[PDB]
């Protein structure tokens, strides 16, 4: 979707290993904020809206 | 406002080589510092990234173990070193910086980029 009429779907209660991003090596802007990309593996919270 | 390229590959042998690269206009210990490549004909790919401080640090799946990406919070410096020299790293390199963790097409402070590139 856009920006105008965006979905904002739940993220939790369902298996995330972030780690399959991480072998990518094909993204451009990968940014992270309140967490460092290594750091949101060990920990990682509910209501994660995406 | 200040990020320039300095260095070369121009190597008559195969070995180790360098890059050294300088931050002199803004902070360096806040915005993420990055280092991107530009190949002649391929396009800008990342190569490497380091944290806001210099506290995390990672490459891609062909130059990890063949790099360094070092960062100099004092003396306002930076350096790239690049170890087994390979003819796949022909390009123009580029110091950065971004309010994220490095890692954007577009940066807050783009580098001029000096060329490097292995001939064996
Ligand atoms: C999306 O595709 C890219 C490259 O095709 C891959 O690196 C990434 O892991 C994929 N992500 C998912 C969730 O499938």
């Amino acid at each position: 979707a856009s920006v105008y009429a965006w979905n904002r779907k739940r993220i939790s209660n369902c298996v995330a290993d972030y780690s399959v991003l991480y072998n990518s090596a094909s993204f451009s802007t990968f940014k992270c904020y309140g967490v460092s990309p290594t750091k949101l593996n060990d920990l990682c919270f509910t209501n994660v809206y995406a | 406002v200040q990020l320039v390229e300095s260095g070369g590959g121009l190597v008559q042998a195969g070995g180790s080589l360098r890059l050294s690269c300088a931050a002199s206009g803004l902070t360096f210990s806040k915005y993420a510092m990055g280092w991107f490549r530009q190949a002649p004909g391929k396009e800008r790919k990342f190569v490497a990234t380091i944290s806001w401080s210099g506290d995390s640090a990672f490459y891609a799946d062909s130059v990890k173990g063949r790099f360094t990406i070092s960062r100099d919070n004092a003396r306002n410096t930076v350096y790239l070193q690049m170890n087994s020299l390979k003819p796949e790293d022909t390009a123009v390199y580029y110091c950065a910086a971004d309010r994220g963790m490095g890692y954007g097409d577009f940066m807050d402070y783009w580098g001029q980029g000096t060329s490097v590139t292995a001939s064996s």
